[PDB]
């Protein structure tokens, strides 16, 4: 019943109070420990005193205002007590949450109109102060955004989000536009879908508006000022309720496609967030909320939850912030981009350097080919301009950026070199030798290359201080990481060059040490290997699928196998192999080698080919080729679904660990995020290292557990399994 | 296991159509009250205060079903007031239940005579009209792996290679038997036609047949899934070996929504003979099973093998196998799984042709089965339904 | 043929119908609840060999529509060969579900079976199942349709029970289940209510008022004159009830059975069926016997029951050491005891549902679990354990200690 976190026998003030002649009180929120507002244990002392003494001096306020002295209105809750929750901190997870919403409780029903001045970005525990206000002025100013993205953190918006969204919007709007996804808004979206009622043009006018928005409400609307529509005798949910029969109709239909969307994955968030909404829906407004704290705590005290803050709030913070960026470099703007190459990689690197403002020379071997390759920023912008995302003067800008040739001179005020030809040492040799002499003398001189050391490819030019590797990932245009490569040679400046680069683009670098795979090569390759080898061991193709689909990959293996050609999977084995035969050693295949081969012996190396695993008719992706189930003697092997799963997701695991043992990797930030953008390692794990610290099965939790289920798996499939040193004790 | 159980009555209604049904203007307790007074009529001077129990399946007990039906229907009939009620619901096989529940209640020795069937006005109280904790708690549905039974009966025809042929052929086998059935009189004494207030009929017939039914007009038609929602990736989703669902079922080889009910006496010797009642057949055994709840229509194999088991029968020595046709390849499964003579099976019709009134079907099915054996001079009958969730329902009964 | 033993009876605590604890708690949960306390008794009971699942619900819509008891197999991950039957004889629906349960075990095609009930008042009101008793204006006529709380007023009347005898029997209910709670007797068998993260969300009977006293009973509004004279139902009773003038209206939220949310389960089989799971019996369903008398006064039921149970089982008031009739009102209570001419001493000992509540399709298995300590407790040898029905039933069972 207290608005306090204790009760028997000091924390910082967050909220400056200030009375109107007229009785409004403005509450303006300004941590004095940070830049921005969070709901931390200050926050929660500091507005449990202002609504007592809301309540207090009720008999002389009229109206509140609840405004931000920051840059941004409100971020959400704090992770930083967040990711500490155990099992056993249930209780004070469900009481803290329940004491958050008993305070916003409070300002909702307090007979007096609240109005949240909404100055920047309102996320999460942000936005549901808001939402607990009952009319919503947003600034429409650059960068700012609204939205409850706690599900991306594996946290449900447990302070009142889910039960008010839902109150607002009924179940499925609420779960699909909002929930689910935790998508950030621009404010002219937030007033779109009625997370926001009113805009106005500057910071300054937000207050006043405010004010005058009460005074009105207080003259034309005195009976129901400060009364939520939830609180209205009449009130009705939109869509019904559970039990109104046009819902119940399709409310079964919601977990099954739920279950459809995450494909069977193992990530809790959606699920209880689900549950939350529907199971809210069913009772009055404070059972709804306490339920909703129920599914909260259970989240915060999980692993995934854990798992996912680790990654998606810590480590990518830390990668944003330059951790692996060298240290003593300063800025080198970006005159002229040079792209060699325009099958989908360089026509995909064309267009994100083109979109993200910088002119650019696409180059190919003729016109014709250049020109189909600035074709795919034309097919990118046609279904932009349909779906309303671009004006047609900005799209047609944004191709007039990319000038499609053939001529190597016209590389000339080039000050940053993007190579993506063939996987070729000779002919990346060859096609920078074309160039070198002919771009700025500053120039950067990076290459996309999936698996050839970038020491190597360095030599066949003059200034190796400025040859790097800038990897990208199919199709770039979607593929958020950019995998950057220090050859021996590679200079740290030109480090900060593409590191900035990246960001300039919008994507999200990792710093990665020469090595042949590098990091999301190498450790891909273990992933479909493993694939492969279990349709070698007999194992039906259609499990092999939805293991991978199960285990949360966004692609399934054999059909990712395919967009990689089969014939490049071979040369990196034939490399391999060659390594080392020629340092007088034994190699020991991979048993996935075998199945390679045989698909090429086959004729059915791949999706480039026509024919691989599955089955390409006119463009598309058919089904899985029938004649496997021969080929390989499927259903001969019957292990069970999770040995699948956890041997894909355990090779990678293992893999993430040698390469940082190899210092090929520099950070597990690195790592996570590297296989998560890279590489689609399933977000629910928090990334391929983070996998092993937090590693959660049968038999227990933690880096001991991880141990444990490898040693399981390496006595049943293979001493591949067996995990590193490093992991031991 | 004292007292044995006899079956001294069995009738029902006809089976009225989902769309224009000759019974939606006709309140699911008028069907039950119908009958009741039927068998006043076929034994006038029956002492009802000896009935101890009325006991009937109903699966949406809800608005015209609700407030125990049963009850409802001894008190609407003016039946003792010491007779009981209880409505009871085990899905599909809910009137089988009852019937089998009735026949326990004899063997147990505290009961001596109890009416036993169900109820089912499908036009009016829709099937999921009573909600569903399964449902309406987005926890438990997801965790439980939901899938709606058709989608069962597709996976079935999928994994066993019964295509669309297969499953259509067997639909109009069902209509030709249920024609010939109905032609023939087998019907006559045991479909009680249903009359209005006045004594003028509403029904005299199961109006879902479709008696001119051809393989050209079943190849026609649609599938009825391809439910609109993600049910088939959440099936394959368990079922991981299998590629893609073949979308078989339609309205023509799956059962008919209907409005309907049936009544069954059972009672002990003593009973009976006390009352001046004739024995038609007795109850030999009944068991209830299971089996995979995805693929939810399989439970009725092993149902039917722990009734066959725990009567010390086999497949041989039963002459008449009745497994409601909830859908076609349901149907295929168990008489590939038992290696049924097809001469063996469902051999009246059954709900592809006449409808499956869900808490009434158990019922009704097990009335044509002692009419059956009956007129063919035949000793057993085994009789058995799927149900949601994966449960299986069956029992053995023997001519007297 | 084969004896029913019982070999676990327990349930949940009793959630009050206004701001209760259980209001937050689907019915399934409780259910699926109790599931998990039997596990967790008996972790290595091999669950294939359990055949059914049978639930008394008397409102099975919403929450509780879909066989809940199926619901209740697969939530729980019990094998999908156990079965799952919902079941609905009123008030009795609970007690049903035992009996059933024991004749099924009895005619051998069952071995073990788990009975009970579940109603979630707070979630399902009653009546939220509509039915044509009430609803279909023909049948409604024809049965002489009557609130049975006007049928508990119309017994007060015709008996003789004043307004001061019907809140004595309620204080004493109080101040029984307030001496059962302080003496342990109840905590083995009602199984604390948690959520998903292991909180406490109830773990006593919320409804119990154990400093009533017999001034403030005396101070309460009769409570079904809003129905009496505003629904034309005391009219309705008297044109059958003819000799009498007026009906006196003593029931009131004091004296009435609480509106309650709660659940039970009780594991019933034969010997052969508990010996090959290392169970020990602890009573015999010894006999069962349904019955009834008129349905205006509809609370009568549980008369003729009692006898026909008691002379199945060869027995008389005498050789009963324990009586628990469920106390829906006061009224009904006082006339079993002085028909039947039962002791004081011997009946509902441990209070009853005007303390603890009547989560309708639960009750009849929750107070059977009542009397299989309450003997165990005494070291008594039989109870008989009964109720009253909507539209003039009436159940009773008797159970012998092992
Ligand atoms: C609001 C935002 C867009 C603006 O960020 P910015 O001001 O440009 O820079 P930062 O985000 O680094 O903010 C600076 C500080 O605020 C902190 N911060 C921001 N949101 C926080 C949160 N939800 N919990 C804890 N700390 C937070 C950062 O950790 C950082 O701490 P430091 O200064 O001690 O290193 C950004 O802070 C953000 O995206 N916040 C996260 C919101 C979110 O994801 N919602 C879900 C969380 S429940
Ligand atoms: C019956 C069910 C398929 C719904 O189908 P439906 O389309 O409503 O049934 P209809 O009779 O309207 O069939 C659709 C079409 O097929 C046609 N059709 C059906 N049988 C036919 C036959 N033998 N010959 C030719 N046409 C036929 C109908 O004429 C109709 O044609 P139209 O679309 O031109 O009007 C489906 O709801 C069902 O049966 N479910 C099973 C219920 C169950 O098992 N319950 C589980 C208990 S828990
Ligand atoms: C119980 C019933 C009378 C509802 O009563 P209610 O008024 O909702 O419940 P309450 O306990 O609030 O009513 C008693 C009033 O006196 C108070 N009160 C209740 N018991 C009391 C006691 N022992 N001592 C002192 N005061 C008491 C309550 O606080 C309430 O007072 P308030 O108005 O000041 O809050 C009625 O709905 C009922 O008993 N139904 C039972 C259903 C049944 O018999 N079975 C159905 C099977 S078909
Ligand atoms: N886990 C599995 N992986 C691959 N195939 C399976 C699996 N389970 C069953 N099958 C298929 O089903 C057949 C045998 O199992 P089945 O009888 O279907 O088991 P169930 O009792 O689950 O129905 C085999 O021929 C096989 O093709």
């Amino acid at each position: 019943s207290s608005h306090h976190h204790h009760h028997h026998s000091m924390p910082d003030n967050t909220i400056q109070w200030d009375k109107d002649a007229d009785g409004i009180v403005t509450l303006t929120m300004d941590d004095p420990s940070g830049s921005t507002n969070v709901m931390n244990e200050a926050y929660i002392e500091s507005m449990g005193k202002a609504v007592d003494r809301l309540v207090a001096e009720k008999d002389s306020i009229t109206g509140v205002v609840v405004a931000s002295a920051k840059k941004t209105f409100f971020a959400g809750g704090d992770v930083k007590t967040m990711i500490q929750a155990r099992p056993e901190d249930a209780g004070d997870v469900f009481n803290t949450v329940e004491t958050i919403k008993r305070q916003l409780r409070t300002l909702e029903t307090l007979g007096k109109p609240v109005v949240a001045a909404i100055n920047g970005a309102a996320l999460g525990g942000g936005l549901e102060i808001a939402l607990a206000c009952h009319h919503r002025i947003a600034a429409d100013v650059k960068g700012s955004q609204l939205g409850l993205p706690e599900v991306t953190l594996g946290l449900l918006p447990g302070g009142g989000g889910v039960t008010r969204t839902v109150r607002m919007f009924g179940i499925q709007n609420a779960f699909v536009s909002v929930l689910a996804q935790g998508t950030r808004f621009k404010p002219a979206k937030a007033k779109e879908i009625g997370l926001v009622d009113e805009l106005v043009a500057t910071v300054e006018e937000l207050v006043p508006a405010a004010k005058a928005w009460i005074k009105e409400e207080l003259k034309a609307n005195p009976d129901g000022a400060g009364v939520q529509p939830w609180d209205k005798k009449g009130y009705k949910m939109p869509g019904g309720t559970p039990s109104s029969p046009g819902l119940a109709a399709i409310l079964p239909s919601f977990p099954s496609n739920l279950r459809k969307q995450l494909k069977g994955a193992p990530m809790p968030a959606p699920r209880a967030i689900l549950a939350a909404a529907v199971e809210g829906a069913q009772v009055d407004f404070d059972t709804a909320s306490r339920i909703e704290s129920r599914y909260f705590a259970s989240l915060v005290t999980g692993q995934v939850a854990k798992n996912m803050m680790q990654a998606f709030f810590f480590d990518l913070q830390a990668i944003n912030a330059g951790g692996s960026r060298p240290e003593g470099i300063g800025k080198t703007p970006i005159k002229r981009i040079g792209v060699l190459g325009a099958g989908m990689m360089g026509a995909g690197i064309a267009y994100v350097s083109a979109k993200a403002g910088y002119e650019v020379v696409l180059k190919d071997v003729s016109l014709e080919a250049a020109a189909k390759g600035k074709g795919y920023s034309e097919k990118l912008e046609a279904k932009a301009l349909e779906r309303g995302r671009t004006t047609q003067e900005r799209s047609d800008a944004l191709l007039a950026r990319i000038t499609p040739t053939a001529d190597a001179a016209d590389f000339k005020g080039v000050d940053f070199v993007i190579e993506a030809v063939f996987e070729n040492q000779e002919l990346k040799h060859k096609v920078f030798g074309e160039i070198e002499d002919i771009v700025e003398p500053n120039a950067i001189l990076g290459s996309n290359t999936s698996t050839l050391p970038i020491t190597g490819l360095a030599t066949g030019v003059k200034r190796q201080e400025d040859f790097i590797g800038i990897h990208f990932f199919s199709p770039v245009d979607k593929m958020p990481l950019v995998e950057i490569i220090k050859g021996e040679k590679t200079s740290d400046e030109a480090l900060a060059r593409v590191f900035d680069y990246t960001l300039a683009i919008g994507k999200t670098p990792i710093v990665v040490n020469d090595s042949r795979g590098f990091f999301t090569s190498r450790v891909i390759g273990t992933f479909v290997n493993e694939a492969l080898a279990m349709l070698g061991e007999g194992v039906e193709p259609a499990s092999i699928e939805q293991a991978g689909s199960q285990a949360g990959y966004p692609a399934p293996p054999l059909q990712l196998s395919d967009e990689l050609n089969l014939e490049l999977m071979h040369k990196i084995a034939v490399a391999t192999r060659k390594g080392v035969e020629d340092a007088g050693g034994t190699y020991q295949p991979h048993p996935a080698e075998a199945v390679v081969e045989k698909m090429i012996e086959l004729g059915r190396s791949g999706r480039l080919k026509g024919a691989g695993f599955y089955e390409y008719a006119d463009g598309k992706r058919s089904g899985l080729w029938p004649g496997l189930r021969e080929t390989f003697k499927s259903g001969s092997s019957q292990p069970p679904l999770q040995d699948m799963i956890d041997r894909m997701l355990f090779a990678e695991a293992l893999e993430t660990q040698k390469c940082l043992d190899e210092g090929v990797l520099t950070s597990t930030a690195d790592a996570n995020i590297g296989s998560i953008m890279g590489i689609g390692f399933p977000p629910w794990t928090g990334g391929s290292a983070q996998f092993i610290v937090g590693y959660s099965g049968p038999a227990g939790t933690g880096k001991a557990a991880f141990v444990a289920r490898a040693r399981e798996l390496a006595a049943a499939y293979g001493d591949r399994f067996l995990p590193p040193e490093s992991l031991l004790s | 296991m004292s007292e044995e159980a006899f079956i001294y009555e069995a009738i029902r209604t006809p089976r009225g159509k989902q769309k224009n049904g000759s019974l939606h203007e006709v309140k699911p307790l008028s069907l039950v009250v119908g009958l009741i007074d039927e068998l006043r009529k076929r034994h006038p001077d029956l002492d009802e205060n000896l009935i101890s129990d009325v006991i009937l399946g109903c699966v949406s007990p809800v608005g015209d079903q609700g407030g125990d039906i049963a009850r409802a229907a001894v008190l609407a009939s003016g039946m003792p007031v010491t007779s009981g009620g209880v409505q009871l619901n085990r899905f599909c096989a809910s009137g089988l239940e009852a019937v089998n529940t009735a026949a326990q209640k004899v063997r147990s020795g505290w009961d001596d005579l109890v009416l036993a069937g169900g109820v089912e006005s499908m036009s009016r109280v829709p099937m999921g009209s009573d909600g569903g904790a399964m449902g309406l708690d987005p926890a438990t549905n997801y965790d439980v792996m939901f899938v709606p039974q058709s989608i069962g009966a597709d996976l079935i025809a999928t994994i066993e290679g019964f295509s669309r042929e297969d499953v259509d052929a067997y639909a109009l086998r069902s209509q030709q038997k249920a024609a010939e059935a109905w032609s023939g009189g087998y019907f006559a004494k045991s479909v009680v036609p249903v009359r209005d207030q006045n004594g003028l009929l509403i029904l005299d017939h199961d109006e879902h047949m479709r008696p001119d039914t051809t393989k050209e007009g079943l190849a026609k038609l649609k599938p009825a899934f391809e439910a609109l929602g993600g049910f088939d990736d959440v099936a394959l989703q368990k079922y991981h070996w299998v590629e893609k669902i073949n979308h078989v079922h339609t309205g023509g080889n799956s059962s008919g929504i209907v409005d309907g009910a049936a009544l069954v006496m059972i009672g002990s010797a003593a009973a009976g003979k006390l009352q001046g009642l004739t024995p038609r057949a007795r109850i030999v055994a009944t068991a209830t099973s299971g089996a995979d709840p995805v693929i939810m229509l399989t439970g009725p194999t092993p149902a039917t093998r722990k009734v066959l088991d725990r009567a010390g029968l086999t497949v041989d020595d039963i002459d008449l196998f009745e497994l409601n046709e909830a859908f076609a390849s349901v149907v295929l499964k168990f008489q590939k799984d038992l290696n049924i003579p097809d001469e063996k099976l469902n051999v009246n019709g059954g709900a592809i042709a006449m409808g499956h009134p869900l808490g009434a079907t158990g019922a009704m099915i097990l009335g044509t089965m002692v009419d059956e054996l009956e007129r063919r001079n035949a000793r057993r009958a085994l009789i058995t339904l799927c149900i949601g969730g994966g449960m299986g329902v069956a029992t053995i009964i023997e001519r007297v």
